[PDB]
């Protein structure tokens, strides 16, 4: 379980950074249509 | 209106039944002399001791031998690649015994498809057309050339030669398994993928062709009929057949240039049967395939099977029968 | 406007890739086939199935690789991960081999919605329905090998398992133990593949070659613009290149691409028929006329009783680590070698 | 009551709930976004 | 002929095709251009050493290594050309017109 | 001396032959005899 | 030449979908598979 | 019993009939090998 | 390496023999000048007789 | 059998030198587009 | 006795390769 | 058209060609129906595969003995 | 200019498929699985 | 040419980049973290390479039985 | 088997009933990519 | 003076870009 | 329990009825498909 944590963090710190720059315009979309 | 310009105005000449060019002056007397010996020894040619062992093979028609047994067995093995005709041997039936209708065959008929490649130039030329037909015969010709002479090139006698003959053929394919593993040599695994690939291409733009045609014609008759022979207009949308198969995959994965797509269905076939025929002439010279056999082993060092040893037990036990007299030896031609 | 016309709105709208109605049945089970043979072939490993290491994480490379078949214990059993067999646990599903029961229900029910597809999108773009005709021949080669040959056998063992020489095995299975070469059915397929192979490349290297000189350029791929009237390639010159040539040359270009679809379908769909009469053991083994006579003359032999005597080595030693279930447990004085090796 | 039975019945419940997602999700899709003129 | 660039290519590719095969069968045959103690040895001399290294086995067992009686009814270790010499028996007798530099003495 | 096959397959090939060989002489002469009817003394 | 300056166009479109459901598991499995081959018996 | 209007000839072309004596011939080429056994 | 050197030159002097029927077809295309594809206003076929 | 030698010999020759002799003879002036 | 049926059947399929060369349905240009 | 002493009385039978149900018709109530059917054809296939043992319900061959 | 080439993103992902393909070629000479 | 925003001006533009020159780091990193640190082997089934055998089992692992097969595989390592 | 595909034949021949002859002149403009929202649909010409 | 490093100036494209220099001896000479 | 008959003469019956039979249905159908061809579609 503790080792599970430790693959899925770089894939959390890679969403993390993919809502860093997408989070304004993701929010143009879903409020478009 | 010379004695010769006349006679060579005839064989140049495109207004015969089949064409009789400067190649086909090769081609006409070797391949029907490939054949007339074919025919004759498939029915009635007497037993060929194949191995040199002093133990003939009964292949034709005569002796048993229905059309999926039956074979122009190859020459003796005591023979080798020693040039054997008729003139060479003390009596006709004294060269029938050591198997040399096998070289007179498959020396005129290698000869008469090497003539028949420069026919396919020759009529390029003369009825005045891009002459690359002669480049995509070479697939099949060189293919015929490393199970029929390469073969017996770099591994000695002609007896290693594909048997003219259906049965002789699964007999080739099986021996070669066991001792040079065609199965896992990366060139025969792209022929195999341009024979799947090159059959996947005929289904596919076979089908997007006939799929697509415009109707000139009715309904109860046939749709081949609405093709007038000799006809200026295309006889199926090019841009729907495009326009089906980018629906299919996507759009960019389909070429609406028809040069461009029916190039590709002459490089994907004649490539990978250039890949086999290499493959087949290097592994007469036995650069065999890949050997994976005991590459797994565990930390304690015994050894774990994979795949290719399942493979190997199968190489192994076509390895051990064939030849099953002609061995006196531990190690197979080492 | 409606509830079920909305749907249908949405999902035949023109996108990248194409969903349609079918795609409800081909996108989840294309991508779990496909999907659950890379994750297969990379960690999941076959040591408690077979006794064979096979996967990328146990030191096999691309070729030695396979997800494969789960047993002979297990016996045709669908091996649900939810089942009797490996109830709820992810990690003994893999180990008993379930995995290959999740690609082969999902290659039968993907190979359905791209078939479906196929009816789908010439349906909707007003095509004729002649790929998906095409393609009920790999559709009845997946059917007949992976799911009608093994249900015939003994269990799920027996079938091709999905890897590069996992089917490299199968090719000599069927070899030894069914002589499969001899089967007319399959000589009915070899020339239905290596004549399409065959029409591909003479076809294709024949409108390369007898073109019209459209453009002014070296290359001629830039000749050609796709919704052009007139035909690119002169028919005429290509026609009187083969009647010379072979002798017989096509007149009609529309039967021509016909006989391109039906060379490899009609060659698949026979060798699919072979094999369903291989998982009954009814196949073309021996010829009885010359078993009898090479029993009555020892001095008789052909290339087809050559044939017979690489058969019985193949079955002889590979069975041992083949089917390691049996216990098969030959010693090296009675399984048949020839002599000096 | 056969825990082979309830096994199957559990899975047509696993199989309703994870596969009324794709249901509701090409219905939440349509009724946000639709075409211009048509049915 | 024809007198263009492009023909002159094609003169010596099928000049150069025309060689490459030749120095192959150079490379596979010969073993004095190519000698054995760097190239390693040929195809038919390590068939014909095979057969060499077993009829001396068998021979410092106390065989007599003529009258062999191998199994098919010819020559094991020594047998007749056809042509009629005494050459090394078994599968080897396709390599009989081997001639190599430890056993040509 | 002798090659023991099966007595009902000379039929099995030769009927095998002969039935399908006539059924297409059959349907290609009356095709051609409709031709020869509609061009010519129509 | 220039980047697309004003015209709107959607980020998440389903081609974005279908492009991640083969890439994201790529790019995870290689680099996996990388990982592995350093893995000594 | 009035003359019927759905009655149409039959076709068959001499490529037609070379292809169906080819391939009548070639499955007797294949097949009798295994009839005779 | 009698192995390696007798396995590559046959891949060599094949593909090598290929090219040289790429190119002894292509120059003589050229020379006469149907390389570019068969001329649309006079191609030479429907010049000829007919088979039969 | 020496006889044959000297038959096959008088045809294999025979096909040559019609093979060598026809390629001299000018054989790129024998295409379309005047010669 | 049984090689009467293999020869008779490959010269027989011989001869519809030599009809479909020259007895063929002769391809004219749709005047 | 021949009309016959056996096709007067089959005639009501022959007689509404496209007379179809409005709209959506019973294709909720038939959904249902072939819903159950294929739930009823994974059941008796689980119960031949053994992979829904039922008690009371053996799929040997010693089912039928003595 | 607020734009990469299309011919460098294609570029330093052909080194990265070299790049992969060298450490499969290397790994199948070194590690578990190579005969060692 | 249907309406979204194209391939090749997304690939080219500095945003991507700008974005995932690090995501394609992570999920090659992630990928490898997940066969360094022995979870590979565990949600898999897959045995380590010293886990091949075992002290009370010098032969080779078969499942025997069928429906058992959970009994027998628990009982088939360690 | 065999039935398999000659009902794959005739479930693409009973729909397929007005394409058998051969496509019509209609099929051109409504092929070529992205004119219509709704693939096949006349009535979505998007436009503007 | 200079010449032939396009599509449109020799006719053959960038595959087949390197029979640009049939009729150009200088940078043939350059390229052996 | 069985009747020994002449092997061969099975195959003079049937390719001795099935030949003449194919001969004169070869001739009656180009026959009326001549009659067919001149006088409808003349
Ligand atoms: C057309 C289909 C085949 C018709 C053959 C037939 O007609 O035959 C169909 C049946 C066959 O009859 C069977 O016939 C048998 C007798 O034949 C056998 O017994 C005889 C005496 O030993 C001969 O040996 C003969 O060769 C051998 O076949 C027995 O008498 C059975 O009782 C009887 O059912 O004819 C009948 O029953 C009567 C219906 C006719
Ligand atoms: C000289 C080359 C040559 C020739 C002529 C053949 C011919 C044949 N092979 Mg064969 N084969 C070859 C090389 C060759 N093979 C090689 C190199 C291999 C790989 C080792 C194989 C492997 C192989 C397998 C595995 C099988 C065949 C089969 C066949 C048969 C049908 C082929 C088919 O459907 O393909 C497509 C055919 C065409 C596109 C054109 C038709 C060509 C005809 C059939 C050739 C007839 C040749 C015959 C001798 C008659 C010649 C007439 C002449 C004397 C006048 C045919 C007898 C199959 C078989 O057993 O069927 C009996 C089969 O299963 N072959
Ligand atoms: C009192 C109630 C009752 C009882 C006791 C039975 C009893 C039975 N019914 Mg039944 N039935 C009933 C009411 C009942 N019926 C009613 C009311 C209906 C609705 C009209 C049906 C409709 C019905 C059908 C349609 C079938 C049965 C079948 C059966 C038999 C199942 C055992 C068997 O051999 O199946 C073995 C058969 C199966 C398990 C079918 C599995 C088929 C799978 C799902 C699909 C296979 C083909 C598919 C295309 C895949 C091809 C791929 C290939 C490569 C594998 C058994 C005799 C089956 C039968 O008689 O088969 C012998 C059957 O097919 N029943
Ligand atoms: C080893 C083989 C080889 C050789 C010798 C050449 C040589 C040549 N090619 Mg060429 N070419 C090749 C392979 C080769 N090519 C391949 C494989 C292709 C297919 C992609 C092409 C495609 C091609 C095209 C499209 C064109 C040529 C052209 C040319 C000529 C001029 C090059 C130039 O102006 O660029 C100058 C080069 C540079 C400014 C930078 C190159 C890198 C330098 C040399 C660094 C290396 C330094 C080294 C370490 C020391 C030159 C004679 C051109 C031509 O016909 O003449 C104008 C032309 O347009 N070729
Ligand atoms: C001495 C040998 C020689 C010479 C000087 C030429 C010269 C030429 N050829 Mg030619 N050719 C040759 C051998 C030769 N050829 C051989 C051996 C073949 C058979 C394979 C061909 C087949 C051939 C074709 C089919 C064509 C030419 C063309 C041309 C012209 C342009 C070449 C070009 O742009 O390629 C640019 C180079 C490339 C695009 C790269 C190709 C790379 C190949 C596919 C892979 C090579 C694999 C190699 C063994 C290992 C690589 C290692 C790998 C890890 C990267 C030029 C006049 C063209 C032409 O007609 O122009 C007038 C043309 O269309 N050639
Ligand atoms: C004494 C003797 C003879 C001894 C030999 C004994 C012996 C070897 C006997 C065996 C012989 C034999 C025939 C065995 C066959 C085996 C067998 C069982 C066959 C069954 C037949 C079979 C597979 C039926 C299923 C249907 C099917 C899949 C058929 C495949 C068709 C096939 C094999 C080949 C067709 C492919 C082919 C040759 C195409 C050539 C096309 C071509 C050049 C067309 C001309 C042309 C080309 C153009 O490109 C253009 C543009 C135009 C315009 C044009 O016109
Ligand atoms: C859990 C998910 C399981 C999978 C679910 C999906 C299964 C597959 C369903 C999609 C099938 C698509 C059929 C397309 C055939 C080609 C016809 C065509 O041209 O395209 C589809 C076209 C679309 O029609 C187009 O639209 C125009 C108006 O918009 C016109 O109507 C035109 O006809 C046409 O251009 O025609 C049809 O709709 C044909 C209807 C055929 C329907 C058959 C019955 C439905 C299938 C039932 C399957 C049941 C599965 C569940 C069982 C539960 C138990
Ligand atoms: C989580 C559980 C799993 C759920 C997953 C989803 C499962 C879905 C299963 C059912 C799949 C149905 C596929 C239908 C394919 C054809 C659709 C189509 O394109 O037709 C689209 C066309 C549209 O054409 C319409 O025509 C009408 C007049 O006929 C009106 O004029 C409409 O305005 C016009 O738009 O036809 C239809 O309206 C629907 C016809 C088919 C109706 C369904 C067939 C029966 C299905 C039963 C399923 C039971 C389960
Ligand atoms: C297709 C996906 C293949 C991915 C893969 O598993 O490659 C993994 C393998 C390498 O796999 C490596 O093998 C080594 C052996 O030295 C190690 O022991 C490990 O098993 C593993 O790291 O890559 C290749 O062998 C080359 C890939 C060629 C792909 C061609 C695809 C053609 C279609
Ligand atoms: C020595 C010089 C070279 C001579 C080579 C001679 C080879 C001649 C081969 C002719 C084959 C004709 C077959 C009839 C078939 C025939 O003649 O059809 C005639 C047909 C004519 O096509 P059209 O353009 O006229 O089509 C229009 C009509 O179909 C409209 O409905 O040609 C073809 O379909 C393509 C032929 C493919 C190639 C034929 C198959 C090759 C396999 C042959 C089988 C060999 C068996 C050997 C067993 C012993
Ligand atoms: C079964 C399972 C699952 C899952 C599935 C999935 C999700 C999968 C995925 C998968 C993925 C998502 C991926 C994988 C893999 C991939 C890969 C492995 C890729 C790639 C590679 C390659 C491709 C190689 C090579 C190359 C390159 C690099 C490029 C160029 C070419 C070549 C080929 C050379 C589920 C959940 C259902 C559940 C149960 C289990
Ligand atoms: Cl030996
Ligand atoms: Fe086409």
């Amino acid at each position: 379980d503790t080792r599970l944590l430790i693959v899925l963090l770089p894939v959390l710190a890679a969403a993390s950074w993919a809502l860093y720059n997408i989070g304004r315009v993701a929010l143009q979309q879903f409020k478009r249509l | 209106a010379s004695l010769w310009e006349r006679f060579c105005s005839w064989v140049t000449s495109t207004e015969n039944r089949l064409y009789i060019g400067w190649f086909g002056v090769l081609m006409i007397p070797t391949l029907l002399t490939a054949t007339s010996v074919f025919i004759i020894a498939f029915v009635a040619a007497p037993p060929v001791d194949i191995d040199g062992i002093r133990e003939p093979v009964a292949g034709s028609l005569l002796y048993g031998n229905n059309i999926i047994s039956g074979a122009v067995i190859p020459s003796s093995a005591a023979i080798g690649i020693h040039f054997y005709p008729i003139w060479e041997a003390a009596s006709l039936d004294e060269w029938l015994y050591n198997g040399g209708c096998y070289p007179l065959i498959v020396l005129h008929f290698l000869l008469g498809v090497a003539c028949y490649m420069g026919r396919e130039w020759e009529l390029s030329y003369r009825l005045g057309m891009r002459p690359w037909i002669a480049v995509a015969f070479s697939a099949p010709v060189a293919a015929a050339t490393a199970v029929f002479l390469i073969y017996p090139i770099g591994q000695g006698s002609f007896s290693d030669g594909m048997p003219l003959g259906i049965s002789g053929t699964f007999n080739f394919m099986i021996v070669f398994q066991a001792e040079h593993n065609i199965l896992m040599h990366p060139f025969h695994q792209l022929g195999v993928a341009g024979v799947f690939g090159g059959s996947l291409f005929s289904a596919m733009h076979g089908s997007l062709v006939t799929s697509s045609l415009i109707r000139e014609t009715t309904e109860n008759e046939s749709a081949n009929y609405g093709y007038k022979f000799g006809q200026e207009e295309e006889t199926y949308n090019i841009v729907a057949a495009h326009g089906y198969f980018g629906r299919l995959i996507f759009q960019y994965a389909s070429f609406n240039n028809s040069r461009s797509l029916h190039f590709f269905l002459g490089l994907w076939p004649v490539v990978g049967i250039w890949l086999t025929s290499i493959s087949v002439s290097t592994m007469a010279f036995n650069l065999n395939g890949f050997n994976f056999n005991q590459s797994v082993v565990d930390s304690q060092g015994r050894v774990i099977n994979t795949w290719a040893d399942i493979i190997n037990r199968a190489n192994l036990g076509m390895e051990v029968m064939h030849e099953r007299n002609a061995h006196n030896f531990p190690l197979d031609l080492a | 406007r409606g509830w079920f016309d909305l749907i249908d709105d949405w999902l035949k709208r023109d996108r990248f890739v194409f969903i349609g109605w079918s795609g409800l049945l081909l996108l989840p089970c294309s991508y779990l086939a496909l999907g659950g043979w890379l994750t297969g072939t990379t960690f999941v490993t076959s040591w408690y199935t077979h006794g064979l290491a096979s996967s990328y994480l146990e030191g096999c490379n691309f070729l030695t690789a396979a997800v494969s078949t789960p047993a002979n214990s297990m016996g045709h059993s669908l091996l649900f991960l939810w089942g009797p067999e490996a109830q709820g646990d992810f990690t003994r599903w893999c180990q008993i081999g379930g995995l290959w029961t999740f690609i082969a229900l999902h290659g039968a029910f993907g190979l359905i919605g791209f078939c479906l597809r196929q009816f789908e999108i010439a349906r909707l773009v007003g095509l004729r329905p002649y790929n998906a005709i095409a393609f009920s021949g790999p559709i009845s080669v997946f059917v007949s090998v992976f799911l009608m040959y093994p249900l015939g056998q003994a269990s799920w063992f027996f079938a091709p398992s999905f890897g590069v020489a996992a089917i490299f095995r199968f090719l000599l299975f069927l070899q030894g133990f069914h002589n499969w070469t001899l089967n007319p059915f399959h000589m009915m397929g070899v020339a239905g593949i290596l004549g399409g192979a065959l029409l591909c490349a003479i076809h294709g290297a024949t409108v390369e070659n007898t073109l019209f000189e459209d453009g002014d350029a070296a290359d001629t791929f830039r000749a050609f613009t796709p919704t052009q009237s007139e035909e690119t390639y002169s028919m005429v010159t290509a026609n009187r290149f083969w009647s010379q040539i072979f002798g017989v040359a096509f007149s009609n270009k529309r039967w021509l691409h016909f006989f391109m679809l039906f060379v490899p379908v009609t060659g698949l769909w026979t060798s699919s028929i072979g094999i369903v009469g291989l998982a009954l053991n009814l196949r073309a083994y021996d010829f009885v006329s010359q078993e009898l006579r090479a029993a009555e003359d020892p001095e008789f032999e052909t290339f087809y009783t050559k044939n017979i005597l690489l058969n019985e080595g193949i079955r002889a030693w590979m069975a041992a680590q083949d089917q390691p279930h049996e216990n098969f447990i030959f010693p090296e004085e009675v399984l048949p070698r020839g002599n000096a090796l | 009551m056969t825990p082979s039975l309830s096994s199957f019945i559990n899975s047509l419940i696993l199989g309703l709930v994870i596969v009324v997602i794709p249901i509701s999700g090409a219905l939440l899709f349509v009724s946000q976004k639709d075409k211009v003129t048509r049915s | 002929f024809v007198w263009s660039g492009e023909a002159y290519l094609s003169y010596s590719l099928a000049a150069l095709a025309l060689m490459g095969f030749t120095a192959s069968c150079y490379a596979w045959y010969n073993n004095t251009a190519y000698p054995s103690e760097f190239y390693g040895p040929t195809g038919p001399e390590a068939s014909q050493a095979q057969a060499f290294t077993f009829l001396v086995r068998d021979q410092r067992l106390g065989a007599n290594v003529a009258s062999a009686q191998g199994p098919t009814g010819l020559g094991k270790y020594l047998m007749r050309s056809p042509s009629g010499e005494i050459i090394f028996g078994g599968e080897t007798m396709r390599f009989w017109d081997l001639r190599a530099p430890w056993l040509e003495p | 001396g002798g090659m023991s096959v099966s007595f009902p397959a000379y039929l099995a090939v030769l009927l095998g032959t002969f039935v399908p060989v006539a059924f297409l002489v059959i349907l290609y002469i009356q095709s051609e005899a409709r031709k020869a009817g509609a061009s010519s003394k129509s | 030449g220039n980047p697309n300056q004003s015209v709107t166009y959607p980020i998440f479109t389903f081609r974005w979908l279908a492009i991640h459901g083969i890439a994201v598991p790529t790019v995870f499995f290689l680099g996996a598979i990388t990982s592995m081959q350093f893995i000594q018996r | 019993s009035n003359p019927n209007p759905n009655k149409q000839p039959v076709e068959l072309n001499r490529t037609s009939l070379f292809w169906g004596l080819l391939l009548i011939f070639v499955l007797a080429v294949l097949f009798s090998s295994y009839f005779f056994n | 390496p009698r192995s390696w050197l007798t396995s590559s030159h046959f891949f060599l002097p094949f593909f090598l023999f290929i090219g040289h029927l790429w190119h002894a077809g292509r120059a003589r295309a050229a020379a006469a000048g149907f390389e570019k594809g068969i001329n649309r206003e006079n191609e030479p076929v429907l010049f000829m007789r007919p088979l039969d | 059998m020496f006889t044959l030698k000297i038959f096959v010999y008088t045809t294999v020759i025979f096909f040559i030198s019609l093979f060598v002799f026809g390629f001299l003879s000018n054989d790129p002036s024998r295409n379309p587009n005047r010669k | 006795m049984e090689a009467l049926v293999y020869v008779f059947l490959l010269v027989g399929t011989l001869m519809v390769i030599f009809f479909a060369v020259f007895f063929r349905d002769p391809p004219k240009i749709a005047k | 058209a021949l009309r016959t002493r056996l096709g007067e009385i089959l005639r009501p039978l022959n007689s509404e060609y496209g007379k179809v149900a409005p709209g959506w018709g019973t294709t909720p109530i038939m959904g249902v129906f072939m819903l159950l059917f294929f739930l009823f054809l994974l059941i008796i296939l689980q119960i031949y595969n053994s992979s829904l043992i039922i008690e009371n319900v053996d799929v040997d061959w010693t089912s039928l003995g003595n | 200019t607020g734009r990469v080439p299309i011919w460098l993103v294609a570029f330093v992902g052909g080194i990265a498929v070299i790049g992969l393909l060298g450490l499969f070629i290397y790994g199948s000479y070194s590690g578990v699985g190579s005969s060692l | 040419s249907t309406g979204e925003r194209p391939f090749s001006d997304i690939i080219t533009s500095i945003r991507y980049w700008v974005i995932h020159s690090i995501t394609i780091p992570s999920l090659f990193v992630a990928g490898w973290l997940f066969v360094s640190t022995g979870l590979a082997y565990d949600v898999f089934g897959t045995p380590r390479p010293n886990e091949y055998f075992t002290q009370d089992r010098q032969q080779v692992p078969l499942v025997n039985d069928r429906f058992s097969a959970k009994q027998e595989l628990e009982d088939l390592t360690k | 088997l065999l039935f398999f595909f000659g009902h794959l034949w005739h479930g693409s021949r009973t729909l397929f009933r007005d394409v058998f002859a051969g496509i019509g002149a209609e099929v051109t403009e409504q092929v070529e990519f992205g004119a219509f929202a709704k693939l096949g649909d006349r009535t979505t010409k998007k436009q503007g | 003076s200079a010449a032939g490093r396009d599509i449109e100036s020799t006719g053959f494209a960038w595959w087949s870009g390197n029979a640009r220099l049939i009729n150009v001896s200088g940078k043939l000479l350059g390229a052996h």
